[PDB]
């Protein structure tokens, strides 16, 4: 009873639901962003769920395992492989800056920990006074530079606790899990979800001299009717569903093809699709937001969020824990907590990456796995570097990757594979069947939409896309689109190893 | 890349229990279906039943039903099949094969073998074959290993450790009085022998007995 | 359940000819426009291994001597040309239904030229007499038919008692047959006779293979 519930409320959290959502939805003036959201849950974010639960069945009952290779069985033509690489894209890169990510809450929780907590400026009484010991704490952590300086100097302490977890990560991915898997994540998701809960209520009762936390809430679900009309906030929104449902990663494929063909997918996706944003809009985004509006003001809460991706949560959380009960020590829990949840994401993340060299190409899975291992570790110190770098590939990869792989992946599914086919193929084994709308939705509304969205915002985001020079980024742009371009190499001579014998 | 790798021969009282370990290699265990089927030396392969390593969750046939339990290690990467109310039909040679992620069964296994008997396991005796004396020569001469009363099968015989593999003849096993009989026999050119050293190599894993057999002129 | 029917259960083919292999089912074994079954290559010894997939798909590893074939109810597996590696036993199996079903198999031989065994004889080890029993050996070699005929003369006389026969499969390479013959006794009776004769009777020859040894 109570025990099923717990657990149930466990499957559902991500770091997308904490860092990421808070970070989200500040830089697009909150609640100008939850519309689009909503809509983009409704008629894009359950669809494709149902779609990648179906795509990935489909391809379990067939072998394949990854996009590229999905992709052909549904559509015989070399293009399919090279849109196909979008599911290997994706997923690796977002590795290569969230094993980093990872890593900051472990060395926030290991902070917590020995007590070495940043605590407010007694008597102050000044927001931005508020926020610079936050703020340092933070940035002192991952070095941020002053001046737009492109190099980043993130501390000793910051840089071991990144070989800590790209250690613990490989060591995981190299044995199986027995003693930290089930034991520990059953414990875990509970106690989190318990946590989460506790901090949504502590906070709104929170109400100090710079602004209240109600006023965050507010905030948040208060529509601006000025920011609808901005692409940019459709296409974050849309990204950050994809993104928070992983529903745009090739890893909900690959794992959903372990699901039998007459296994019902209906229930089964629409429940944890369901969870999921329950267990985000209601949780993660009920923490953050409010407690930055009430603590460091509505202009600083923003500019936080703007600064850069899930910088928010490691200031706002930590200011939170101050002046709470047990603090420090709720405060190493909750990220050591967080530290296990994006754990379980990331060897998620990568295992699209070990699986398309394991099916294809024929390596092992120590190959496999050192190989991939070795080209997160490399090329994570970009990230870790090099100013706005990892803001750069959360925005390619985690926001706009997504959207057009998503896209992508309902023409090849609903169009290209069969309207009716793709239907039939949804429809086996469900517990319910599938509302007569969301044919129409699936097959009309969902891709003219995501089509329209991604060229509206072309042409509006690009030239300005074109104009920015901080000299990080570019490096960047240059080096993830060689890594696409390396990983069409992969496809090609996986054909060519085939088509030699 | 993949390996499949299986425990081995095993004998039983009918009417107990046993328990088939079948162990992944070189490939991500969770990501792909487990496959269990039954073989009679003589007869076609019987689908027993598959599982789902990821999930566990096993499926099997209606006429394995209460015969077969699958279960999984996947710590290990293993898959296990439990046999109970052991009987003599129940012995075979039993394989798993994971097709990929469930085309059917690409990657096979050893197999392994069972027997279901009371019968007790005894070590084979090996008896050298030479020619008989002052057998006339020719340009080939031919040579042959006894291995006899043992049990149960299978019995591995090879000569000079593997490495003269050619033009080897090692016949079929014949159940007479409950002990198993079989021979082996090799030709080699009259030069290589007595002139180059000929053996034999036995190995009955069940009874743990590694015999070597030097073939000596009479 | 759905019941594969294979066409001839045992089948003979000369070298670079082609071998049809036929399989049948009860139900329909395509779903969404595919053929669900698949061949396997079981050589004895060994475990079954892929040929054909999805029922017209060659799988890797595998010559392009094989080819899948067929709809709806009717599958033909085709090998031109044959090879002498390819005798074993094939199977084909439907995945359509659930559970799984199998063919009951077809065993391919290859057609080798008539030949005659090469017939070895050998004495009782004197290991073996120190344990009481004593057993000669006949083997007869790489023969052509499988079919042959073997008769134990212990001083003359005919000895239906105490033998035992194994045959082996088919050869891979020259397609020819192997047989040994044992005559068991015991070490009283062996001692009580002299010669031990073994005498094969084959198609390649009127005249019996006769081989044999004079106890000393």
């Amino acid at each position: 009873r109570l025990g099923l519930i717990l657990a149930m409320a466990g499957n559902a959290v991500g770091l997308g639901n904490f860092l990421r959502f808070p970070v989200q939805a500040a830089e697009n003036g909150g609640g100008a962003f939850m519309i689009p959201y909503i809509i983009a849950f409704l008629l894009v974010g359950i669809p494709l769920m149902w779609i990648e639960w179906a795509m990935g069945r489909y391809g379990g009952a067939q072998g394949h395992g990854t996009t590229p290779a999905i992709f052909y069985l549904l559509w015989r033509n070399r293009f399919a492989k090279i849109l196909g690489v979008f599911g290997l894209w994706i997923p690796l890169v977002v590795a290569i800056y969230y094993v980093y990510i990872e890593s900051w809450t472990l060395g926030f929780a290991i902070k917590f920990l020995v007590g070495l907590v940043p605590e407010p400026p007694p008597n102050a009484t000044d927001p931005d006074s508020i926020l610079r010991p936050f703020k340092e704490f933070l940035y002192s952590y991952i070095g941020v530079p002053k001046g737009d300086e492109p190099i980043l100097k993130p501390s000793l302490f910051a840089y071991i606790v990144f070989l800590i977890t790209m250690f613990i990560n490989v060591s995981i991915l190299i044995r199986g899990i027995s003693k930290g898997i089930e034991r520990f994540a059953k414990i875990a998701m509970p106690t989190l979800f318990i946590l989460a809960v506790f901090l949504v209520i502590r906070v709104f009762l929170l109400e100090t001299p710079n602004g209240t936390a109600a006023d965050g809430l507010n905030f948040l679900w208060t529509p601006d009717f000025e920011k609808l009309k901005d692409p940019g906030v459709w296409i974050a929104a849309v990204g950050q569903i994809f993104f928070t449902l992983s529903l745009g990663f090739g890893a909900i494929i690959t794992y959903a093809s372990a699901v039998r063909k007459d296994q019902d997918i209906v229930l089964s996706g629409l429940t944890a699709a369901t969870l999921n944003e329950a267990a985000e809009v209601i949780l993660g985004g009920s923490i953050s937001i409010p407690a930055a509006v009430a603590f460091f003001g509505v202009a600083n809460a923003v500019a936080i969020a703007k600064a850069g991706a899930f910088n928010l949560g490691f200031i706002t959380l930590p200011a939170i824990f101050s002046q709470t009960a047990g603090g420090t020590f709720l405060g190493f829990l909750w990220f050591f907590l967080l530290f296990f949840a994006g754990l379980v994401a990331s060897i998620a993340i990568m295992q699209p990456m070990i699986a398309f060299l394991e099916d294809e190409l024929k390596l092992s899975r120590k190959h496999a796995v050192l190989w991939t291992a070795a080209i997160v570790f490399f090329s994570a110190h970009l990230v870790m570097f090099l100013n706005k770098s990892l803001d750069e590939m959360d925005f390619w990869a985690g926001t706009i990757g997504v959207v057009f792989f998503g896209l992508t992946e309902l023409i090849i599914f609903f169009w290209i594979f069969g309207a009716d086919k793709a239907w039939e193929e949804i429809n086996r084994g469900g517990i319910i069947k599938v509302p007569r709308i969301y044919y129409y939705v699936m097959r009309y509304i969902t891709p003219a939409f995501l089509a329209v969205l991604l060229v509206v915002w072309a042409r509006e985001y690009i030239p300005k896309i074109m104009e920015e020079t901080h000299w990080t980024v570019w490096i960047t742009r240059f080096y993830i689109i060689g890594l696409f371009l390396f990983l069409t190499f992969l496809v090609f001579l996986a054909e060519r190893r085939r088509n030699h014998e | 890349q993949v390996q499949l790798q299986q425990s081995g021969t095993e004998l039983m009282r009918p009417g107990a229990s046993v328990k088939i370990s079948c162990k992944a290699f070189g490939y991500t265990f969770t990501n792909h279906h487990i496959n269990w089927m039954k073989q009679r030396p003589g007869q076609g392969l019987d689908w027993i039943g598959y599982i789902i390593p990821y999930n566990d969750y096993t499926t099997n046939n209606r006429k394995f039903k209460g015969k077969a339990t699958l279960t999984v290690d996947r710590s290990s990467s293993t898959a296990y099949m439990e046999l109970s109310s052991l009987t003599s039909e129940d012995s075979a040679v039993y394989y798993c094969a994971r097709g990929n992620y469930g085309a059917w069964f690409a990657y096979w296994g050893q197999g392994t073998l069972v027997t279901v008997s009371a019968a007790k396991t005894t070590p084979p005796s090996v008896y050298p074959l030479a020619p008989g004396s002052a057998a006339q020569t020719n340009s080939m001469v031919t040579l042959g290993c006894l291995v006899k009363g043992y049990f149960p099968e299978p019995v591995t015989v090879t000569w000079n450790s593997g490495s003269l593999s050619s033009g080897v003849h090692t016949f079929p096993a014949v159940l007479q009085s409950d002990l198993y009989t079989l021979s082996s026999s090799v030709t080699v050119p009259s030069s290589t022998w007595p002139s180059e050293t000929v053996t034999c190599n036995v190995a009955h894993p069940a009874s743990s007995t590694k015999v070597d057999k030097k073939i000596v002129p009479r | 359940d759905i019941v594969l029917t294979q066409s001839p259960t045992y089948l003979a083919v000369s070298l670079g000819q082609r071998a049809t292999i036929s399989c049948r089912a009860s139900e329909s074994v395509d779903t969404y426009d595919n053929s669900f079954i698949h061949w396997y290559q079981q050589k004895p010894g060994q475990p079954p291994k892929l040929l054909i997939y999805r029922a017209s798909n060659l799988e890797s590893g595998i010559p392009a001597r094989f080819s899948g074939s067929g709809s709806r109810t009717d599958f033909t597996l085709t090998i031109n040309p044959v090879e002498t590696d390819d005798v074993a036993t094939y199977y084909c199996q439907q995945s359509n239904e659930d559970p799984l079903t199998f063919g009951s198999g077809t065993k391919l031989e290859i057609k080798r030229a008539d030949a005659a065994p090469t017939v070895s004889i050998f004495p009782p080890s004197s290991e073996q007499l120190t344990s009481g029993g004593a057993s000669v050996v006949c083997f007869l070699n790489n023969f052509y038919p499988k079919d042959i005929n073997v008769k134990w003369k212990i001083d003359g006389s005919e000895r239906q008692n105490g033998v035992l026969n194994s045959w082996t499969d088919q050869d891979s390479k020259d397609s020819t047959y192997s047989m040994s013959s044992t005559l068991t006794l015991t070490k009283d009776e062996y001692e009580r006779h002299n010669s031990y004769t073994c005498e094969a009777t084959h198609k390649t020859s009127t005249s019996p293979i006769v081989k044999s040894f004079n106890r000393n």
